[PDB]
């Protein structure tokens, strides 16, 4: 099972703070440290703090400016950090991860996306991508969804709830007018559709929504 | 603290071709070198610790030697599978350091 | 069982306590120094092992205050319980000895 | 009290004293050594412990004759009162185990 | 004795940037680092001693960091106060020695 849970995105204005959290699960020690690596978009992992919850000691990057604070709560197993006056140099993807004691981090959370920023949130328009009705089909057949005027980032999608992986390409986000859009690829047998259904599943932390669309022939 | 300079930054293989990525720290860490993959959108996964320890459920077709300064992770035949970035970090002496990472092409 | 034995027993059961305890104690004490090595728990616990016995090869040792405080109580503790089982093999032998003389 | 345990109070007593006068005299003798570095006073209490508990190290030591001659002060100071700490154990268990024989 | 090198001599940066002075070691000293401001006709003043431990009345603005041979100073947000000398001092052995110094302009 999962061992660290993080929350998958948190929307800052510039100047506000967030509290992340790391909920661990699986064999705990009394040695157990929890790091944070920061990662910006396009960049390496840069180690920000460790804790270790048996005592609550913190230590920190000495050679980063101090934007974080570090705390524990033994009794949920979680593990905190307090990100304060944020701006947007702060926003990247944070991790946590957990070492024990013995100098590698044998496991990551799946890290969470902090945007800084004054735009307000807003859940993607998910929309179907079939075939023109003179488009030649081959012995496969490329379907995909389009999603897009969704803030902040990220999104998560996966085909058939996650049974579809092979034949799926989901491209970057461009951002546009303070809305981000992306659209997803999936190829199946053209036999197999619309036999065997295809539906996109799209996830928006941000936004606490996850909605589902059907991909039908065009009437 | 400990740099961990890893050059070069991209790494150009053919198909099952054997490729090894290098990592060179500013000053002797023993074997107190790890190695993790990344791949596209995807968190940091543990693939040798201590230079050249195994991790159950990594492909054999990975392995690490080294000891000192310089360090190497070595993929005999390369795959698609493996297209990622690859970072080493270590634990020899606080505070932790991580390399600035590798990217393997195919 | 007398007296000295079971001295003997304990102090080894009390050492064998404040090598785990002096391990634990010393990396919270030494991380969050820059340049550190006695950082992780195995190392550490060689360390207080090498450190009790008085050897000090010098591969290992704390650069912090609080580092240095652990170390001091784990060389007393050491060099005392070793210390306790010389006197107690001397009076084994003291006690043998005046036997040896029919006292 | 009887003799062994005040010899053992006072053996400790005097090396603190020791210790700290160690510690002060060394930094005296070793700065004007280009490359000593046994010169804080910080430091060099934590050296006074390592060496009269005889670890050593080897993170400080002196490079002077006159640094040298307190280095082996202290060693001596150190292995005496350890010394005779376990010779009052020893005369503990002695005089326990003449008591448990009924002499 | 121990050589402190800071490069460059002179750094320019703009109102309310974080800067970064450079003070490398000959050879090792540990954390045994320390810094010092000098403002034009005025005495050194301590700002940073063992590399990284701050000093009462010194904006927080101030930090350190490094162990080994290579220190940092850095400042984050500099303002026109700030615009002086910055020597580094080590005292790790004997005998003590200074950096040549670097000039923070805006
Ligand atoms: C008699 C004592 C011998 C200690 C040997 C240590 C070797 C460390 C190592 O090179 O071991 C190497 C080995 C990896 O190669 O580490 C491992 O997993 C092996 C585990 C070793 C020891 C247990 C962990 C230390 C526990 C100390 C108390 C902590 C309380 C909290
Ligand atoms: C038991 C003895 C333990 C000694 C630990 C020394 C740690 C030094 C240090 O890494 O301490 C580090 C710390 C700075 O980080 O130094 C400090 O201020 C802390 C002060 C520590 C000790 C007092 C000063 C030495 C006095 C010796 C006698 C001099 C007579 C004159
Ligand atoms: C024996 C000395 C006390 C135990 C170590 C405490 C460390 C506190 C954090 O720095
Ligand atoms: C125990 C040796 C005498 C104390 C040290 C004296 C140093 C004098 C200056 O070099
Ligand atoms: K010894
Ligand atoms: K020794
Ligand atoms: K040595
Ligand atoms: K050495």
């Amino acid at each position: 099972q999962v061992q660290l849970q993080q929350p998958g995105a948190e929307l800052v204005k510039p100047g506000a703070s967030v509290k992340l959290s790391c909920k661990a699960s699986g064999y705990t020690f009394t040695s157990d440290w929890i790091h944070w690596v920061k990662q910006r978009p396009g960049h390496g992992l840069e180690w920000i703090g460790e804790i270790i919850p048996s005592y609550g000691r913190a230590n920190y990057n000495e050679k980063i400016q101090k934007k974080a604070t570090l705390t524990a709560d033994k009794s949920s197993s979680t593990a905190f950090m307090q990100l304060s006056s944020l701006t947007s140099e702060d926003s990247a993807v944070y991790y946590c991860a957990r070492e024990r004691g013995d100098g590698y981090f044998a496991v990551w959370g799946a890290g969470t996306t902090v945007t800084v920023s004054s735009a307000k949130t807003t859940p993607p328009s998910v929309y179907p991508l079939a075939p023109g009705s003179a488009a030649q089909t081959n012995s496969m057949v490329t379907l995909g969804c389009l999603v897009k005027g969704y803030f902040p980032e990220p999104v998560t999608v996966t085909w058939n709830s996650g049974s579809l992986s092979s034949g799926v390409h989901t491209f970057p986000a461009v951002l546009q007018s303070d809305l981000y859009t992306l659209s997803s690829s999936v190829t199946v047998p053209s036999s197999s559709w619309p036999s065997e259904t295809v539906t996109c599943n799209v996830a928006h932390p941000a936004s606490s929504t996850k909605v589902d669309k059907k991909i039908v022939p065009r009437d | 603290d400990i740099l961990l300079t890893q050059s070069p930054a991209i790494l150009s293989v053919s198909p099952g071709e054997r490729v090894s990525f290098s990592c060179r720290a500013s000053q002797s860490i023993g074997t107190d070198i790890h190695w993790y993959q990344q791949r596209t959108n995807g968190s940091p996964r543990l693939l040798i610790k201590y230079a050249s320890e195994s991790i159950s459920g990594i492909p054999s077709r990975f392995s690490g030697s080294g000891s000192g300064t310089d360090f190497t992770l070595s993929i005999n035949s390369v795959e698609s599978e493996d297209i990622a970035n690859y970072y080493c970090q270590q634990s020899n002496r606080w505070p932790f350091t991580f390399g600035s990472g590798t990217k393997l092409e195919i | 069982s007398a007296l000295h034995w079971r001295a003997a027993g304990a102090a080894t059961v009390l050492l064998v306590i404040v090598l785990l305890a002096g391990s634990y104690l010393a990396v919270l004490a030494e991380r969050g120094a820059p340049g550190a090595q006695l950082i992780t728990y195995p190392r550490a616990l060689w360390w207080s092992v090498e450190t009790a016995t008085t050897v000090g090869y010098g591969d290992l040792y704390p650069v912090t205050l609080w580092g240095r405080c652990v170390a001091v109580v784990v060389m007393v503790a050491g060099i005392t319980s070793f210390g306790l089982v010389t006197a107690a093999l001397a009076t084994w032998f003291v006690g043998r000895e005046q036997e040896r003389r029919g006292h």
